[PDB]
């Protein structure tokens, strides 16, 4: 009466072991601890969406508005958000595209399912009604697409496709960002038009070199490459053209010496005199062939001796540093060279074509360019982002790579397929999805209605964010899907969508003059990604945990 | 079910700090509104300076935004923005780094009541973003395209709110002469390097067309060579000369004792050998990175020939554009040619310290002053005082745009602005007005610490901008206003562009934010 | 703020030593601190909270009279404000959220002045040229409250009072038993001057069916139970005789310090029973009285309820003072503290008593009342408020208490103003065009003053959760155009204030929303005391206890 026996048979685990059925709510408990942090990425979806602060234990910050970002560095302790955390993790390896709509959606079919399993519905008929809910969706996103691109390179359409992108982080200002990046593209992108050659494009060649100081007016893109180097014998303008020629060595510029015990011996005199001259001499004689073919800059994998340097400098040979070896592999794309351990003669087909190599002053410190020029494009271009404050800077450095991630997304499916934007693409699978319930019978219909209902969350986060009342914004806009028999035949009602800024009512004045569009592969994906995300938690109903 | 407690799960780790509320982003800007107090004195030449001491007991005193921000170790999320603007100006500009933070605390600070009231974030933004586009292109109108009278005036206003102020009128003849010894498109920063004299008067200092570096070593051989040659030449060496192992190693087998005299004697003949290849040429003055042993610095004391070494990379590259000659590692392939000279040499104490002095050369890329003073502050404020002088003269080679100081360019900016924001769109009128108003507060601090009343000031100015278009602002000396293009007062436009971009970008920062995470 | 301060260097303090404008800053923050809890309890709108005393009990509470009198503040600045709740509702009885909300945005408005070198001399001067302007424009714009021949300047008034509490939506309920119960218990002073005392009718914390069907008793409920279970509940018939007295009923010993002594003891026990006997005497004139009902301020002994359940009268020990002073008033009695004359006799006369037409005991929800009912000589009133348990009527009992305050201020003063900001709005538009008159320094000072009005109407659509400058803009365009009417009625754009459940501009009158305006004189006066109190500090003095 005065204690319980506290669980008995309760040795048989550890004491820090916890079990945690489907019973006593806590599968509603688990469903309101994803809606602790959901509720966080209210506040950032969309290009009204506003940053997070994430101070860690060492003190590195980094300020931004997308998800699978931010969910790195918080330490979670629920096991189903961290289903979550790993699920935008798979979207932003894959995709780089459309992670606050996983966990949107991942979040709102949890939330309406809250709902149906306090109903009665098994767990069992719940992953089946989602499943052939993804399986309509999938396919009517397909058959209400509209527009292609059609062209690799164009000024035009590629600020449809980067402008949307990058509108979500740090909006500011349209079009200082959007030439930046489209801009950027048609120098890496091997154009090659009327051959039949495959496409190609790389995630690693455009690459943001973050400098301090500046406007984000001033930033320009550069044809080559920058590193925060010093030329260790001098420096050089370059202003004589009949361009200079390159040259790629991986191993240090010094005696190649012997790996086991390498070590002096001098038996007389004789070889005493004649050892400290040797070395000169053979080092001298290295460079006379390295010097004859005409080249004025190499680049070094690892530490320089002096003695070469002597030696290099006198005929007005530059030096670089790389001590990596991503660093080294990145500059021989963009002259074309073909590296050679060894210290003979480069081959004049792998010597690389490089005009100038200016040394100026951008952030205080010193900086090396390798700007080309019209004539013999290169790739790997970088993009010289000029800000005030560090934490700004990693922010739009990886909307480039989210950007840089979109027009991956142009190569392996067979064209572009854009889809209408701002909730149109969301708001017209309600009506299509709710009409898929009424034609199949059974009690999933349930499972299929509530799937609609979870879509409505984008219009909805779009108008809270907007500091519009979500209660006049949301009906007002299905009067354009619930309406029939007009005048036009070519319907225009499809485009109709939210609006940030503007007219009141806000149905937005299509979503075309505008120029915002979505891709189908992030929809596809994130999606299948989100639908899984849902049914991994809602299928299990224990969970066991330790220590906590 | 495997235990009676059945702990609930909570969502974060134990510790993290609170969430979403009223308040949160309130407290970002009263945090911003805390270290701005403190930067807020120090505005103007009637300011005043800081003195802090960290932890390790070093004594700093300064009156600039940049230096004052970073001794000061900021744990605070929000508040490190700043310390990011003032870096950011410092570097690409040198000058004007409390301007800009004060500008960002009042924009954050005028915000604070909006944000109170149901205005949504980016409408805040959008206003400051779309008013700034403005801004810069006023400042272009009321920057001039001046060619005529071919430095002297920009760096006396460079040196305000600090010491060398009052000495303007001996240190800017001199700072003038600083980057026009550096020619176009160059523009090095380390030939510019001055070093530490603790001892001595500000008053004393002079000129000096080269270089002058401390030797840190006492050599055997040091006072039996000259002090004073006529005729100097300068050569750059890397060779380490002494007596030691030749190439990283030390291994030498020995069978006959004969040869073991012979090996011995080898080692040194070469060294003379090696020493004898620097004699042959003719240089006076030896320069080395690496140590001289004592047998070569004696070997060089004999017949008249001045040597030094323990000197560092960045005092060696500014050594050869001084000169004007070469770094050459081997003395075999030593040529006349390639050997530096100028006028004379001179070796004078210095604070109870040598210097070896180079000056006269016909053409010298570096400037080189030595400071001296009474307290080890004293030296270091001279030297960021003329660090940001140095970099305003810098940039007006660059670009010559000048614009109104003592506060004008606030005025004139704000007045348009209250004209853009009378026209059009309802909404925003009551965001630009509220950016203009706060745009005012550098004339605003710059005459409280003057001791004048604002509001007689203030109202001075908007009712008199008509005939004063442009170069209308504060004057010090009379205790009036008048107009600036008589009083000789300029600055470039160069410091505003930055302020404002810096600041709006500050502020639009942490305006996009209302979270506040913090693990353990 | 930043760092505290140097301990006493070469002053020679025990305590700590502040000057400056940093403790300046901390006082804007500790009022701010302080007011936060009181901006989301303003209007319609807001919400009420609970306090926790860290033993289980907790009280829900909307306005801030008793929030910040619990919440214990260390700061002495704060106590200011904290008796500033009290004080308004003492006098006034409403408006304790509006006082503190306006003299922290006056302190706060106010602290930009205070680093642009005016002094606060000067800057309590500027407020108080535009305090007695905004009195005079106060008296210019109210209006009397005959009004119309309909009332419902009754109806209305309760309204605004009944706003912002859990039972705002029965108000419409309400607002006929508070004007019905006022008008009750009237009463006549200094030769024709009426007064309505405040707590004089009886809230009781009933629980039961719910606040929409709580039934108005005409007539004063005592809230006592029955001494003994055998007596007669229910007492019909009219003219029931009303017996009020206070003196000591029950067997008490003698003097405070003598000692009974006797030597025969044959009397031993006479002088038992006349202790006995002399406290049944007075028992035994009131039954010839023939009082029916028979209340007591102290208790009641066995002995003499023998005789009360034998004569079939009602017996009621552990009555309290305040409460037979209203019995006598309302029934007719008067109040008898002993019963003896100025003649050498004893004895009770018939007039002592009152009358009453029905007197019935009622229990609800273990809560026995006493309902007495039909008071030929002066009418009288209770409230029998019924929630969900005790703590949610507390809530109840202070918006009933404060309602009364407020409708008893608006039959004493028949003047009265619309509420929704209205006068808030309209004072900034009558203190610019006043700003720009006087000239010198003063015009800042007077501008902030009418800048930190523009609160209330503001803190109205915060809460709200919609957009406010759209409201403050159409309300400030309509208020504009009143200082500009062009009079000659067609002197419209006055007299309009926010609607927060549509979210429209409608004028207020129409709506039934109005408040007395000695309330807006007595509220800028004392928020206004409190703002001098604060300013004026320069360095504090802290003393640490011995
Ligand atoms: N200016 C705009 N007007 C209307 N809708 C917009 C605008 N900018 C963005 N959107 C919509 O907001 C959505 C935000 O997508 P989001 O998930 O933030 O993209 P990302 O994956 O880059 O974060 C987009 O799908 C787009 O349709
Ligand atoms: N001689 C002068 N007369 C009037 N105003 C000046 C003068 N020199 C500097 N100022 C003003 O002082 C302000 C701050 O400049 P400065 O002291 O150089 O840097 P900081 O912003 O770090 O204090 C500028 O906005 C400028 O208008
Ligand atoms: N129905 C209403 N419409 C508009 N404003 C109202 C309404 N009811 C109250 N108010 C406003 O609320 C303010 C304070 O209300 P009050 O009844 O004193 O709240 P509390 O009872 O919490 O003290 C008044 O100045 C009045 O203008
Ligand atoms: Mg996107
Ligand atoms: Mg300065
Ligand atoms: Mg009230």
């Amino acid at each position: 009466s005065l204690r319980l026996p506290q669980n008995p048979n309760a040795g048989l685990f550890k004491q820090g072991y916890n079990s945690y059925s489907n019973a006593d709510g806590q599968i509603i408990k688990s469903i309101a601890a994803i809606r602790e942090l959901h509720q966080m990425c209210l506040t950032s979806m969309g290009p009204c969406g506003r940053n997070k602060i994430i101070v860690n234990h060492l003190g590195k910050i980094i300020i931004t508005n997308d998800a699978a970002t931010m969910l790195r560095e918080l330490d979670i302790v629920h096991p189903a958000v961290k289903v979550l955390v790993m699920a935008t993790e798979q979207q932003k390896i894959d995709m780089g595209d459309g992670t606050n709509l996983v966990m949107i959606l991942a979040g709102e079919l949890l939330n309406v399912s809250e709902k149906l399993i306090s109903m009665g519905l098994s767990a069992v008929e719940i992953i089946q009604g989602y499943n052939m809910a993804r399986k309509f969706t999938l396919k009517e996103l397909d058959e209400m697409v509209v527009g292609e691109i059609t062209d690799k390179n164009d000024k035009n359409e590629l600020l449809k496709m980067i402008k949307p992108v990058i509108s979500s982080k740090k909006y500011g200002s349209e079009d200082i960002l959007s030439e930046l990046v489209s801009e950027a593209v048609s120098h890496v992108l091997p154009v090659a038009q009327q051959a039949g050659e495959i496409p190609y494009f790389n995630v690693d060649s455009i690459r943001v070199v973050k400098i301090m100081g500046g406007s984000l007016s001033n930033s320009t893109v550069i044809k080559g490459m920058v590193f925060n180097r010093e030329p260790e014998g001098h420096v050089k303008s370059l202003s004589e053209d009949k361009k200079h020629k390159v040259a790629v060595f991986t191993c240090p510029l010094d005696i190649a010496n012997t790996e086991t015990k390498g070590t002096v011996l001098l038996h007389n005199a004789q070889e005493m005199l004649d050892f400290s001259k040797g070395e000169e001499k053979q080092i001298d004689a290295m460079m006379k062939e390295i010097a004859d073919m005409g080249v004025e800059c190499i680049v070094a994998g690892a530490g320089v001796g002096e003695l070469a340097l002597h030696y290099l400098n006198r005929y007005g040979i530059l030096v670089l540093k790389v001590p990596s070896k991503f660093e080294l592999r990145r500059l021989c794309r963009v002259c074309g060279a073909t590296p050679l351990p060894r210290l003979g003669a480069p081959t004049p087909e792998e010597l690389g074509l490089v005009e100038t190599v200016k040394t100026m002053e951008i952030g205080g410190d010193r900086v090396t360019v390798f700007k080309q020029e019209q004539g013999e494009i290169s790739r790997t271009s970088t993009i010289i982002l000029r800000g005030a404050t560090q934490n700004n800077l990693d922010d739009i450095e990886r909307a480039i790579d989210d950007g840089v991630a979109a027009v991956k997304g142009l190569m392996k499916p067979s064209g572009g397929k854009l889809l209408p934007g701002a909730g149109a693409t969301e708001i017209e699978l309600i009506s299509r999805i709710t009409k898929y319930g009424e034609r199949t019978p059974g009690l999933l219909q349930l499972a299929i209605k509530q799937f609609a209902v979870a879509f409505e969350v984008v219009p909805r986060t779009l108008a809270e964010t907007a500091g519009l009342d979500v209660n006049e914004v949301l009906p007002n806009l299905y009067a354009a899907h619930n309406v029939t028999e007009p005048g036009a035949v070519k319907t225009d009602h499809l485009y109709k969508g939210v609006d940030i800024d503007g007219e009141s009512d806000e149905g937005v004045k299509d979503i075309r003059e505008e120029n915002i569009y979505d891709m189908l592969a992030t929809k596809k994906f994130a999606i299948n990604v989100a639908t899984e995300a849902a049914t991994t938690v809602l299928s299990i109903d224990q969970i066991i945990m330790a220590k906590k | 079910n495997f235990g009676s407690q059945t702990p609930t799960i909570v969502v974060l780790k134990e510790g993290t700090d609170a969430s979403q509320g009223k308040g949160q982003i309130i407290s970002n800007i009263n945090a911003c509104v805390a270290v701005q107090e403190a930067l807020k004195p120090t505005l103007g030449p009637l300011g005043s300076d800081i003195l802090i001491v960290t932890s390790n007991q070093k004594t700093t005193i300064s009156n600039d935004g940049a230096t004052i921000l970073k001794l000061l170790d900021v744990v605070h999320p929000a508040a490190k923005t700043l310390v990011d603007i003032s870096r950011a100006q410092d570097a690409e500009v040198g000058d004007g780094t409390t301007s800009v933070t004060i500008l960002a605390g009042e924009l954050m600070k005028e915000a604070k009541p909006f944000l109170e009231e149901g205005i949504s974030s980016h409408l805040i933004m959008k206003g400051y973003r779309k008013a700034v586009s403005l801004a810069v292109e006023k400042i272009n109108e009321l920057a001039v395209d001046i060619t005529s009278e071919k430095l002297e005036r920009c760096a006396r206003t460079a040196m305000s709110s600090k010491l060398i102020h009052n000495n303007a009128d001996f240190f800017v003849k001199m700072c003038v002469d600083a980057v026009l010894s550096l020619d176009r498109n160059d523009l090095d920063d380390k030939l510019i390097g001055i070093k530490k004299i603790p001892g001595g008067a500000m008053e004393e200092s002079l000129f000096i067309n080269g270089v002058a570096f401390k030797k840190t070593f006492s050599y055997a051989g040091f006072e039996q060579q000259p002090k004073k040659f006529n005729n100097p030449k300068i050569l750059s060496l890397n060779v380490e000369l002494e007596l030691k192992a030749e190439k990283d190693n030390a291994e030498v087998r020995v069978e006959h004792v004969e040869d073991y005299q012979a090996i011995v004697d080898a080692e040194w003949q070469l060294i003379f050998e090696k020493l004898r290849q620097v004699e042959e040429t003719g240089a006076n003055i030896v320069l080395s990175k690496l140590p001289i042993g004592d047998l070569a610095t004696q070997f060089f004391a004999d017949r008249n020939i001045f040597c030094a070494g323990r000197v560092s990379a960045d005092d060696m590259n500014r050594v050869i554009q001084a000169v004007g000659g070469s770094i050459q590692s081997t003395t075999s392939d030593i040529k006349p040619e390639h050997l530096g000279t100028c006028a004379l040499f001179e070796e004078m104490q210095i604070g109870s310290e040598r210097y070896n002095l180079f000056q006269g050369c016909p053409q010298a890329k570096t400037c080189t002053l030595l400071l001296r003073g009474g307290a080890e502050q004293v030296i270091a404020e001279v030297e960021r005082s003329l660090h940001d002088a140095i970099m305003i003269v810098k940039r007006a080679l660059q670009n010559k745009l000048i614009v109104a100081g003592g506060g004008a360019t606030e005025m004139e900016v704000s007045k348009c602005l209250r004209d853009y924001s009378k026209t059009i769109a309802g909404k925003q009128q009551m965001i630009i007005n509220a950016f203009a108003k706060a745009l005012e507060v550098i004339p605003r601090q710059l005459c409280e610490n003057a001791g004048f009343d604002a509001i007689e000031i203030l109202n001075k100015l908007r009712l008199a901008h008509s005939k004063g278009e442009k170069w209308y602002g504060v004057v010090f000396e009379t205790e009036n206003i008048g107009d600036n293009f008589a009083k000789f007062v300029w600055e470039p436009a160069l410091v505003k562009i930055n302020a404002l971009n810096s600041a709006t970008e500050a502020t639009n920062l942490i305006l996009s934010v209302d979270e506040t995470i913090t693990n353990k | 703020q930043l760092f505290n301060n140097s301990r006493s260097d070469t002053l020679f303090l025990g305590g700590e030593k502040i000057s400056g404008d940093d403790i300046r800053n901390q006082n804007v923050l500790a009022t701010m601190a302080v007011a936060n809890v009181v901006k989301s309890s303003l209007g319609p709108v807001g919400l009420d909270k609970m306090l926790v005393d860290d033993i289980g009990d907790f009280t829900v509470t909307n306005d801030g009279a008793t929030i910040l009198s619990l919440l214990d503040v260390q700061h002495p600045a704060g106590k200011i404000l904290v008796e500033l709740a009290q004080q308004q509702d003492r006098e006034i009885g409403d408006g304790t959220t509006s006082v503190v909300i306006i003299a922290s945005e006056l302190l706060k408005r106010a602290n930009e002045l205070v680093k642009n070198k005016i002094h606060p001399t000067t800057i309590i001067t500027g407020f108080r040229v535009a305090l007695r302007e905004a009195i005079r424009f106060i008296n210019e714009v109210l209006s009397t409250s005959v009004d119309t021949l309909g009332k419902e300047t009754l109806i209305n008034i309760a309204k605004t009072s009944m706003s912002s509490k859990i039972i705002g939506a029965d108000s419409d309920f309400f607002s006929n038993m508070v004007v019905d119960a006022l008008l009750a218990v009237k009463t006549q002073n200094s030769k024709g001057e009426i007064k309505y005392p405040v707590k004089a009718v009886n809230v009781l914390k009933a629980h039961g069916k719910s606040a929409t069907e709580s039934l108005l008793v005409p007539g004063y409920a005592l809230n006592c139970t029955v001494a003994s279970q055998a007596m007669p509940k229910r007492i019909a018939g009219g003219n029931v005789k009303i017996a009020c007295l206070d003196l000591n009923l029950q067997k008490a010993r003698m003097a405070m310090g003598v000692q009974i002594n006797i030597d025969d003891p044959e009397q031993l026990e006479q002088i038992r029973k006349r202790e006995a006997g002399i406290v049944l005497e007075r028992v035994k004139k009131i039954i010839d009285a023939g009082a029916q009902v028979v209340l007591t301020t102290k208790g009641i002994d066995d002995l003499c309820l023998k005789e009360f359940v034998e004569a079939k009268i009602m017996g009621v020990r552990r009555c309290k003072k305040e409460d037979l002073r209203r019995i006598a008033r309302a029934t007719g009695a008067t109040l008898v503290s002993s019963m003896s004359n100025l003649e050498g006799e004893e004895t009770f006369e018939s007039s002592y008593l009152g009358l009453c037409d029905e007197v019935v005991q009622a229990k609800f929800s273990d809560d026995e009342c006493i309902l007495i009912k039909g008071t030929s000589k002066h009418s009288s009133s209770s409230i029998i408020l019924r929630g969900a348990n005790d703590y949610s009527l507390d809530e109840m009992e202070r918006s009933l208490h404060d309602s009364l305050s407020v409708v008893k201020r608006t039959l004493e003063s028949g003047n009265v103003v619309p509420g929704g900001g209205c006068v808030e709005a309209a004072l900034n538009i009558y203190l610019d065009n006043f700003a720009t008159t006087v000239g010198s320094r003063e015009q800042l000072a007077i501008a902030e003053f009418a800048a930190a009005l523009l609160i209330i109407p503001k803190t109205l659509a915060v809460n709200a959760a919609k957009d406010s400058s759209e409201l403050v803009a159409k309300l400030r365009s309509y208020h504009a155009a009143s200082q500009m009417a062009k009079p000659e009625k067609r002197r419209s754009y006055r007299n309009y204030g926010l609607d927060l459940i549509r979210g429209k501009i409608v004028d207020e009158i129409h709506a039934g929303v109005l408040e007395p305006t000695i309330s807006k004189v007595k509220s800028l006066k004392s928020a206004l005391e409190a703002c001098v109190a604060i300013l004026r500090i320069d360095t504090m003095i802290t003393v640490d206890p011995e």
